[PDB]
């Protein structure tokens, strides 16, 4: 799909046989979701935004399903204010911006 | 990393 | 241009006289550029993200010029960490995201 920025890009995620809510985000460079369970071990990671940092734990080789499309990779789980699919997981689905 |  | 996302989409960007170095950000609402001075009003305003909030000046009315094409809208100046292109002027360049 062909998706405009007059509303926020918002879409429907699968992560743990469950649907979410997230933001396609060309600023991120990684995926953060919301406190939730995810298997298998994690490890320490810090990431930045605009108003500073935060501790997120990292989870790898995780299946996500985004807009229907197929993905398997990282996500870190940690107090994001929404859910954000950055640039790891926008490869994999083919993202591009256009202009 | 950057989440912006 | 087609920008893919293997890397971070930076692009140079022409405001208030100056070149600089900005990100391509479909998450953010708002365009939020590092201190400078704009000519006219502004308004105080809270802008978040991760780690929180920051305090920015609003200055409506702003011409920026993003990868050679103009626009006109509102820009935040403030200490953010990187210059960001929110969505506000992405859809006046005719920006998408495409899979
Ligand atoms: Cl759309
Ligand atoms: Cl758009
Ligand atoms: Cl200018
Ligand atoms: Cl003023
Ligand atoms: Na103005």
């Amino acid at each position: 799909p062909q998706i405009t920025l007059w509303k926020r890009p918002l879409v429907t995620i699968k992560i743990g046989g469950q649907l979410k809510e997230a933001l396609l985000d060309t600023g991120a460079d990684d995926t953060v979701i919301e406190e939730m369970s995810l298997p298998g071990r994690w490890k320490p990671k810090m990431v930045g935004g605009i108003g500073g940092f935060i501790k997120v734990r990292q989870y790898d080789q995780i299946i996500i399903e985004i807009a229907g499309h197929k993905a398997i990779g990282t996500v870190l789980v940690g107090p994001t204010p929404v859910n954000i699919i950055g640039r790891n997981l926008l490869t994999q689905i083919g993202a591009t911006l256009n202009f | 990393d950057q989440i912006i």
